[PDB]
This record gives C-alpha cells, structure tokens and sequence, in this order.
C-alpha cells in the first residue's frame, strides 16, 4: 500500500500516511410506522365532475399507506411532471400530509402552472408558490368535457384588483370597476363581470381543446409522519454499527440509549455543522442518540526497502483495546490484517504500535513516532525497536570558589555553511 | 482527510471525488510539511549543548539567590517556579465533533525533554560563564565572572568587589518581583495564547461550514441521493464537491503563512539565545534597555521567555570638563 | 559583509568558537561559507583570588587575572597560560585592605627600587 | 463590503449570498488585521522616546 500510494517500486526510510481504517456495518434495519389502510387516491383521479378553476376543490391525504404506482392505471396521462422530488423513489418517503387540488383549463394555459409563471391564469385563478415541492399531472379530456353544441360549466375570472398570493381562492362575484363610472349598477358600459365562461367544443384543436389537471403538494420536512410508503420494519438492533432507515432519512452509525429531554412536537435533534444526531423511533415513543463508526489514521514505519523488507504500523490516536475489535474479519476498511494484534503491541501516547518491540535503551532518534518514543531498525537477528530519544549524556559540572581553569594550547578549526540564495526562472 | 471530510463515507462522492483529479495528494503534503517545520523549529531554539550539565548540591554563589530559576526536586515535575507559573496561565463538546477527518499530532519533544534542556543551559552559564559555548566548560566563581561582565561594559572591576553585597541585594530583589509582576498582570502572556486562539477557530470555521448549501437542495448528501435520482444527484452533489473543496483549500492557504509568521519569530529567538545567553552582547537594545550583563532562559507552552539582567545609570551631578 | 569582510564579535554567527577568517565558495543555486576559528584546548584547574593586599592596600590585576601553582602568585592572561611575576605595572591600587572579601597576602615586585637604590648609593 | 460589490443591492442576490456561506466573514477580518499590524508597524520604528 505504500508503494501503491508513493507511486513507485521503492521506498526509503521513514514513516508514512497511508490511508484511514474504517469499521464496516454488519446489518441494515427499517423503522416505519405501523399503518395499515390505503389512500384515497382513486377520488381524485376518477371523478365524474372536475370543479371550476375559481373554485378550484382541496382534497386532504394522510393516515394511510400511499403507493404511487398504482395511479398510472387511473388515467391516461403522459407526462407527470415532478418538482421537488423525482418520480422514481415517491415510493421510498414518509410525508406528513399530502394536498390534492383538481381543475379543468385549457390546453393553452397548461404551461402557467409551474413556480414563477403569470399569465392570465396564473394571476387571477391559480398561484403556485415559488418554492414549491410536488407533482403535476395533465392530461386530455376532450370526448368528456366538449359538447357539439358547447361547454358553459366552467368558469374563470379574468379581471380583479390585485394579483392573488399563492394557494389563495377567490370565489366573489361582483362587478369589476373598470372606469370612472361608478360601477354601481349591475352591469353597463366600464363595468365588467370578472368571470367568463369557456366554449369546448370538438371543432377546436389542440391547444383550445379542455385539459384535466390534478396537483399533488407534499412537504419534505421534520414532523411525524402520517402517510408513508409500502415499506416494511424490523427489529431494533441497539450497540453495534449497523444501517438504519427511520422514516426515509438513511444513515450509517452505532444506536445508543439516550437522556435527551425531548417535547411532543419535537422528533430529530441536530447539531452543529447540520447533522443528526438523535431520533425518536417511530414505533414507539423512544429516543436513540447516533454515533459514529470507528475511524483512525494509520501509518507505516519501514526502513529503506534496499535495507530490509520489514514494516511496522501505527494506529494513530486509538487506545490498544480497541485495534482488535477494529481489526476483524470482513470488518476492516482496510483489506490487509496480517498484523493484527501478533505479539509487539505497545501503547504509544501517539498511538498503538504494533510490529515494533520496546527496549529499555536510549540512542539517537532515527524514524520519529512523537510524543518522546523514537523507532529503529537495529539488532536486539536484525528487528525493528521503538525506544525513547535520549537529549545527551549526563556531565557534572565542578564548582569552587577558589579555583579557576584556564587552557595551556589552541586548535585551529575550520567549518562549512551552505545557504541557498536564488531559484529557477518559470514562464507559463 | 479529504475523503471523509468532502464525502461522508459515501460511495458516489468518492467516485466523483477520485474524477476530480489530484487536489487532495497536494493538500495532505503541505500540512505535513508544515507540522515537519514545527518539529524542526524547536530543536534549533533548546538543543544548543553537547551534553545535559548538572549544578552541584552546595548552592553558595556569593550571595546571588538562584533558587528561583533551578529545577525542584519536590514537584512530580522538575521546573522552576517561574516554569509553573508561565504554565499554569497558557491554557490549550467541540474538540470531539471533529468526527470530520480533522485531528492533532502531538509533538516530539515533551515538556520535561524541554526543562532539561532548560536546566542544562542555566547550569553551564551560571556555573562556567561564557566559556561552555566555545568548547568545554571552564570553571570560575561567579563573583569574579560578573567582575568580567562589569569590565565589559567599561567599569572597573574594583566597582563590583566594593559594592558586592549591594549588587547581590538589588539582584534578588530584582528577580523576586518577576512572579508578582506575571502573576498580577492578567495581559502578561498574550502573544503565546493568540498562538493557541488563532488555531482554534480556524477549524470551528471549517467544521462549521460544512452546513451551508452552495446553491443545492440540502446540506445533506444522504437526503439529496434518497430524493433526487443520480442523474441529478450527480449534478447536486458536484455543486457541494466544489464547495468543499473551496473551502478546505483557503485553510491551507492562510496555514502557509502562519507557518512563516512562526518560523521568522523562531529564528529570532535561537539567534537571541546564541547571544544573549550564551555570551555577552554590545548590541544597543538588543538584550534589553541598558548595559547587558546576563540573559536566563524559561520554557512556555509553545514559547521562550528570557530574563534579561542590565546595568542602568543612576544619580547623576554635573560638573565642569576640559 | 560581517564574517568575510571583517571580523565578528557576535556569539555563534560566523562558527563554533573565536572568529578568525572566512572564505566564500559558489555552488548551483548557493553559497558556501569556510569559517576558521580559533578553539581553546587542554585545560588545568589552579587557585585563584580577586585582589592581592600588599601595604595595606587592595592591587587589582589590570589585564588578567591572579594565579597560583600552589606556592606562588602569578598575573596571567584569560585565554592562554602565560606566567609572569607579579609587578607595580601589572596591577593598579584601588582602596585599602578591608573590603574585599578573599583578599591575599603577597608582595608586589617594584622594578624601580633595586636598579635606581644599587646605583644611587 | 461584500454584500455592495459583489451584489449591487439588488435582494435576490443578498439572499442567495448568504445562502453561499461565511466567506465573508472571513474576508472582513483578514483586513482588518492587515490594517492593525499597519498601524502597529510605525509604532516600533519612531516611538522609541
Ligand atoms: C485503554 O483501555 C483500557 C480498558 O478500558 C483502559 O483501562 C481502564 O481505563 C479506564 C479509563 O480509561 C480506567 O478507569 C480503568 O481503571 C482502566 N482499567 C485498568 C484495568 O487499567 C486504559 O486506561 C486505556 N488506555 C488509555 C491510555 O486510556
Ligand atoms: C567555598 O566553598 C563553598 C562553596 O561551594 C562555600 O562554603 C560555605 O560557605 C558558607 C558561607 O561562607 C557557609 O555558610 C557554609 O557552611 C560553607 N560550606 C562549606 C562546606 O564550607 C564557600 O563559598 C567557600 N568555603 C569557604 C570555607 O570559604
Ligand atoms: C598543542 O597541541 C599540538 C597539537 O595540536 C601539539 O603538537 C604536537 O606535539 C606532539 C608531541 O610533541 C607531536 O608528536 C605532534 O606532531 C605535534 N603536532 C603538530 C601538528 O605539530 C603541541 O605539543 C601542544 N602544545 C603543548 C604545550 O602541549
Ligand atoms: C533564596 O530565595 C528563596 C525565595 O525567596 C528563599 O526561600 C524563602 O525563605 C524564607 C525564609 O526561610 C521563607 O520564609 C520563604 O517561605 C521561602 N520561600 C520559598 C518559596 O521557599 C531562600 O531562603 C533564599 N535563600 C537564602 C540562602 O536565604
Ligand atoms: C611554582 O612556580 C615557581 C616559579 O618560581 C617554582 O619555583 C621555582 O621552581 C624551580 C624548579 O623547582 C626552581 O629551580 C626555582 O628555584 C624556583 N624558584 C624559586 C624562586 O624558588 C615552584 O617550584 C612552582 N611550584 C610547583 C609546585 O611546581
Ligand atoms: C596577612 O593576612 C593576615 C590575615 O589573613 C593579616 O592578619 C591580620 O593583621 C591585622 C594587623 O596586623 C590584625 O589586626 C589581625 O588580627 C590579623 N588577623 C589575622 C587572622 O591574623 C595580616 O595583616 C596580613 N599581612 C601580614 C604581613 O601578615
Ligand atoms: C372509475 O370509477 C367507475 C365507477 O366507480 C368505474 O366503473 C371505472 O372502472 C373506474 N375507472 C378507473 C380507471 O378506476
Ligand atoms: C384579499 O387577498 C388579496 C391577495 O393578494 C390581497 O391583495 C387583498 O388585500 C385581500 N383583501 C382584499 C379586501 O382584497
Ligand atoms: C403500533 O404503533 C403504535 C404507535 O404509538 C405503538 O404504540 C404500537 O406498539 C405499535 N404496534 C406494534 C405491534 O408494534
Ligand atoms: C542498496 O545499498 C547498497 C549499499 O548501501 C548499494 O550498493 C546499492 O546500490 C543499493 N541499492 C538500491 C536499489 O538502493
Ligand atoms: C525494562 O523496564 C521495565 C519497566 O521498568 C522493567 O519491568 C523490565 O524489567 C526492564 N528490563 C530490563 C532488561 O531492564
Ligand atoms: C548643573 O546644572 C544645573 C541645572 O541643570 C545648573 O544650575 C548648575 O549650575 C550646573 N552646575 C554647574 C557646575 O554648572
Ligand atoms: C582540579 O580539579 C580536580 C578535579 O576536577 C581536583 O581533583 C583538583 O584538586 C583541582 N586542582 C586544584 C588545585 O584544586
């Protein structure tokens, strides 16, 4: 692995950062809640009247397992067009509500209801919010809502004061002031009924032929959750590092009993940096704190590889206990094990040493480890030992009061500096 | 680590991450080289002597009291007074939510490797003089040293054999004001700890900056996989990659140069042990505001701190010249 | 400048030891710096004193300092072994007898008195 | 000023600044430490009396 990371076939003395070690999970777990009914999905979708674009109708979902797949077998659209969310994985999240709105428009105006949109519809009749989050379906409905003879049930407005703030109906009829006449009177000259009534007839083509429109509004965020997927739960696995799912929102970490005083509105708890940290279980009322895996640095002591051909390898800033527990099978990021806990182990305040044995010697620092300890390939035939560096050797000094040395010759010494002095010249 | 910091443990992020090319083998090298400078620079300001000197039992000097800067042989650790004071006032939830890749290396020298170090220099020069510096240590009583020290500076040396025990007397009383003095002050050590301050938040800022969006849907690269499919989330994802990887290189940067802060203040300080405390200085202002005559060394956390003893003119009468 | 154009008084600058010459060498990308210096060498331990009482009064040394070799009081210089008598012109009187603490008893050779008494008679 | 160069004081583009994070707070405090050590670096050179 060194070699592999210094990108060459041969290394020389040192100590290395190779990579990070990893405990890997042993099993995944789910917890949704326990819900058994299924959603009113074929009222919406299957009606035999659609109401009216100003009176456009506000259908409410929860309490019930909702599967999305089945609608596509309610009606014959093509499109389902999906904001917030992709369509694929609807079936893999936990809503807290779900809002259903329906209306008929024409095919014209099919494109104004989307975030951001005005127009005529999209000002007076229907307001998407800018921020929105759900889907929405339109489809053909010409050989059930045209007649040969014509289509009056389906009214708009088309003059009012101000333009409405999104998800707000009007329903009022009363005469438009549109001029300096008081606009009194029931009806006359700058004094106009704000609604109008469409003509679906089967001589228009597309574009002016009636389209049926079913909005789908969710809301992704932390709250309990009442709708949810077709998902099934299993046990609760407490103290091992495992995978688990609580109510759409995956992870990966070891569960803890934990003494947080939650409330009853609250579910998640979070932390600095935006992560989760605490979850209340959904089937019962518990509180779980999350922590992370295992994780360490860890780093290769060789001598030159023309030397030897031996290694010994730090886990940098793991208490020795803990190194077996890392190092099992099939449980270790990295895939070499061979070290293991194989005798040599010694308890660094660096870290744990494993492949180097402690002596009670004390020579010069060759490949430093920290904190004091220094290791070397040298004899006890030829092994790798971790010591501690040694500053000098001790020397007492003579003091007297009355007594003075003074030197009786001289030497004459002469020593070498190097200093760099300049770089090279680059252009690019 | 940059593949645990930028990515949690996921597998997208390190595919995307690995397609990004080589920006992380660049950063893992600066630091190390860094943290390589910072092991090195303490081994130039201390390890100056050949051997570890050892000051005799019998602590008669002629009258100077030293017993404020030797070693003490009672406390689990042997540093002088002054040592425990300056280490008793540098002080070094958050550490431990650094679960992000960011970790700290201990240093290879520890602190009683330094106060032997310490101790070693204080008994060379106050029990040989300036003479350890150029080879071996030669022996001279201390009154007739600072006798030297006078005649250096153009005094007479019959000053000091005349004015002994008053010079001894001002000296003491002198050196025991130095803890009063520290200890009263609360601002006394403070470009030490603006060391220690300026390194402390600059990880808060990276830790805490992992919660911002960049212009995605969430924070969050488990929520943005589980709603949105990889075609987008590939494009999601690649929207916080750059991001941290912005914000991870600034660090580094501003790093860079720190680094160099240090280094220069450490090469001033070995240049002042080299010459203040090791011999005797003529440079104006250098080893304090006077006439140097000696410099005792001290060890802080992450710092030096030399006593400078000075010779200063007093009461002064004017009279007529030719 | 200081080391190769001068001599330097600075402590540990131009090498280990007493600055004498230094000479410069140009390599790719550098220099090289050659310092001679001057390095003390075998050392022997005698007894020493600050001051020498003579008739009644305190003689300090004036460049040097006070010697013995276990019978006889000597004046020598600092860095080198150099014995010599002790004289009225190697020393200079400063005080009376009674201040110095580990002041000694000798005599001080007065070069004047024999070579202008012998004559003068 | 961030908010004023970067964003002509326009409201969609405050918003979506400080969506982008802290980086200029960052930027506001590497000057003003610029600016100190300036007014410290004439402190050492003439008040010497
Ligand atoms: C490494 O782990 C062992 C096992 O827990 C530690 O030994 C115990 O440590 C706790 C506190 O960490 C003490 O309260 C116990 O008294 C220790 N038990 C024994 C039998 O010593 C050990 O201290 C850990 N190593 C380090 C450096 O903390
Ligand atoms: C030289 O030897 C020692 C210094 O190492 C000193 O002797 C001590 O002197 C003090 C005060 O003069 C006395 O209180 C001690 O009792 C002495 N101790 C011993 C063991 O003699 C002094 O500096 C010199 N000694 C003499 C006798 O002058
Ligand atoms: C000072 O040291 C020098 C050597 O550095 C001594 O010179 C040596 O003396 C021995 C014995 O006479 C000879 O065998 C060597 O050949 C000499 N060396 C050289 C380079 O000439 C010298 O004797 C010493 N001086 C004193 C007074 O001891
Ligand atoms: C050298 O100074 C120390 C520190 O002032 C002296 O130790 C003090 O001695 C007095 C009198 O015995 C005590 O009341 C203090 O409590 C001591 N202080 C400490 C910190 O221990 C010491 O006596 C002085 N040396 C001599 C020879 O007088
Ligand atoms: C200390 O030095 C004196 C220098 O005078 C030595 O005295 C001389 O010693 C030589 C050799 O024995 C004699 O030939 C001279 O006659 C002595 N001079 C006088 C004036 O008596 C003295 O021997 C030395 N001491 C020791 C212990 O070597
Ligand atoms: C030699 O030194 C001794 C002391 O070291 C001196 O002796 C003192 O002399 C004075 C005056 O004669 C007396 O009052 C003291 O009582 C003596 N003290 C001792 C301890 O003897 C002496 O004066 C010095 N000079 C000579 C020539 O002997
Ligand atoms: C709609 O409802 C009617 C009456 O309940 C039923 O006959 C028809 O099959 C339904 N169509 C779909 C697509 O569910
Ligand atoms: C009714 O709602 C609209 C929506 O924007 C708002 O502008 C208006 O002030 C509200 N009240 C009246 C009386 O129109
Ligand atoms: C079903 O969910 C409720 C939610 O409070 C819980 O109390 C109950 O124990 C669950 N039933 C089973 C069989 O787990
Ligand atoms: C290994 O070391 C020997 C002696 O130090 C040397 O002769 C040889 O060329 C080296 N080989 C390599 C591949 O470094
Ligand atoms: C090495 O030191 C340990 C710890 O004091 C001691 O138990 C052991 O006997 C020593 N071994 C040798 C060979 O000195
Ligand atoms: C000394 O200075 C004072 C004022 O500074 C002056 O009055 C006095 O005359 C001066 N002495 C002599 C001898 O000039
Ligand atoms: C010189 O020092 C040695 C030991 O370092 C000692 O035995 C000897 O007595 C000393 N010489 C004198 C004259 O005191």
């Amino acid at each position: 692995e060194t070699k592999c990371t210094l990108k060459s076939f041969t290394v020389e003395k040192g100590i290395y950062q190779t990579s990070n070690f990893r405990v890997q999970p042993t099993e995944s777990i789910v917890r949704f809640p326990n819900i058994t009914n299924l959603c009113p999905f074929d009222e919406v979708f299957n009606a035999t009247r659609f109401a009216s674009v100003y009176a456009w109708n506000r259908k409410r979902i929860s309490n019930c397992v909702a599967d999305y797949s089945v609608l596509y077998n309610f009606a014959p659209f093509f499109a389902f067009k999906c904001y917030g969310v992709s369509p694929t994985k609807l079936n893999d999240l936990c809503f807290t509500n779900v809002y259903a709105d329906s209306f008929v428009i024409r095919g014209n105006e099919v494109s104004q209801i989307a975030p951001g949109q005005t127009g005529n519809i999209a000002d007076y009749n229907y307001k998407l919010p800018d921020d929105f989050t759900g889907c929405v379906i339109a489809w053909n409905s010409n050989k059930l809502d045209s007649k040969v003879g014509g289509n009056y049930n389906y009214l708009y407005r088309l003059f009012r004061k101000s333009n409405l703030k999104p998800f707000e109906r009007d329903i009022s009829t009363e005469i438009y002031q549109a001029g300096n006449k008081p606009c009194n009177g029931v009806a006359g000259f700058n004094c106009y009924f704000p609604l109008r009534s469409y003509g679906f007839r089967p001589t228009y083509g597309v574009g002016h032929q009636p389209y049926r429109v079913v909005v789908l509004s969710f809301e992704l965020l932390h709250a309990p959750a009442t709708v949810c997927g077709p998902k099934k739960s299993t046990n609760l696995v407490k103290n091992k590092c495992v995978n688990f799912n609580f109510n759409g929102l995956t992870g990966t970490g070891v569960l803890t009993e934990s003494n947080k005083k939650f409330l009853p509105f609250q579910q998640f708890g979070r932390d600095i940096a935006d992560t989760t940290d605490a979850v209340r279980d959904p089937q019962t009322l518990e509180i779980l704190d999350i922590t992370p895996c295992s994780f360490g640095g860890v780093s290769v002591i060789t001598p030159g590889t023309n030397t030897s051909n031996q290694v010994a390898v730090l886990y940098q800033g793991v208490n020795c206990t803990e190194v077996p527990v890392a190092i099992h099978a099939d449980q270790l990021t990295p895939t070499w094990r061979v070290y293991s806990t194989g005798s040599n182990v010694f308890q660094t305040r660096a870290g744990c040493l494993i492949g180097a044995e402690y002596v009670n010697n004390s020579y010069e620092c060759d490949i430093p480890i920290g904190a004091g300890i220094c290791a070397s390939y040298q004899t006890q035939s030829q092994s790798i030992i971790a010591y501690t560096m040694s500053l000098g050797a001790e020397n007492s000094v003579a003091y007297s009061n009355n007594s003075i040395a003074i030197p009786t010759n001289f030497t004459i010494s002469v020593t070498t500096e190097i200093l760099p002095v300049s770089m090279t010249k680059t252009s690019v | 680590d940059c593949t645990m910091y930028i990515c949690g443990d996921s597998t997208e992020c390190s595919n995307l991450l690995l397609q990004y090319g080589s920006f992380c083998t660049q950063l893992k090298r600066a630091l190390t080289g860094i943290a390589v400078e910072q092991d090195k620079n303490t081994q130039e300001v201390f390890a100056q002597v050949k051997q570890i000197y050892k000051t005799p039992p019998i602590k008669y000097f002629g009258g100077f009291n030293f017993s404020q800067i030797l070693p003490d042989p009672s406390k689990p650790s042997k540093r002088s007074p002054i040592e425990d004071l300056l280490f008793n006032k540098v002080t070094l939830l958050i550490c431990a939510q650094k679960f992000n890749g960011l970790t700290v290396l201990p240093p290879l020298l520890t602190d009683e490797m330094i106060a032997q170090y310490t101790s070693a220099l204080l008994a060379g020069t106050i029990t040989s003089g300036w003479t350890f510096g150029a080879g071996p240590a030669l022996q001279i009583p201390f009154p007739m040293q600072m006798a030297y020290r006078f005649n250096g500076i153009g005094v007479t040396q019959n000053v000091l054999y005349e004015n002994q025990k008053l010079i001894a007397n001002q000296f003491n009383s002198a050196i025991g004001k130095i803890q009063d003095s520290l200890s009263s002050t609360p601002s006394a050590l403070g470009k030490l700890q603006d060391v220690v301050n300026h390194n402390a938040q600059a990880l808060n800022t990276l830790v805490k900056q992992l919660s911002s969006k960049f212009g995605a849907i969430s924070s969050v690269l488990n929520d943005i996989l589980s709603r949105l499919d990889p075609p987008e989330a590939e494009v999601q994802i690649d929207r916080l990659i750059t991001g941290r990887l912005q914000s991870l290189q600034t660090y580094v940067t501003q790093q860079l140069i720190r680094a160099a802060e240090i280094r220069a203040s450490a090469n001033l300080a070995a240049t002042k042990m080299s010459e203040c405390v090791l011999g005797q200085s003529k440079r104006v202002d250098f080893c304090g505001k006077g006439y140097h005559l000696m410099s005792f060394p001290q060890s802080a956390p992450h710092g030096v701190v030399f006593l400078h003893v000075t010779y200063v003119p007093a009461q002064e009468k004017n009279f007529t010249t030719a | 400048s200081e080391c190769v154009l001068g001599q330097s008084k600075r402590v540990d600058f131009c090498g280990k030891g007493y600055h004498l010459m230094s000479f410069p060498q140009s390599a790719p990308h550098g220099v090289v710096f050659l310092h001679v210096t001057y390095v003390p060498a075998q050392e022997k331990n005698f007894t020493t004193a600050p001051a020498i009482c003579h008739d009644g009064k305190a003689h300090f040394p004036r460049e040097g300092v006070f010697v013995s070799n276990g019978t006889h009081w000597f004046v020598t210089q600092r860095n080198f072994y150099e014995p010599q008598i002790i004289t009225t012109d190697n020393t200079f009187v400063s005080g009376n007898c009674d201040v110095v603490i580990g002041i000694v008893n000798n005599t001080v050779y007065d070069p004047l008195q024999p070579e202008l008494d012998s004559f003068k008679e």
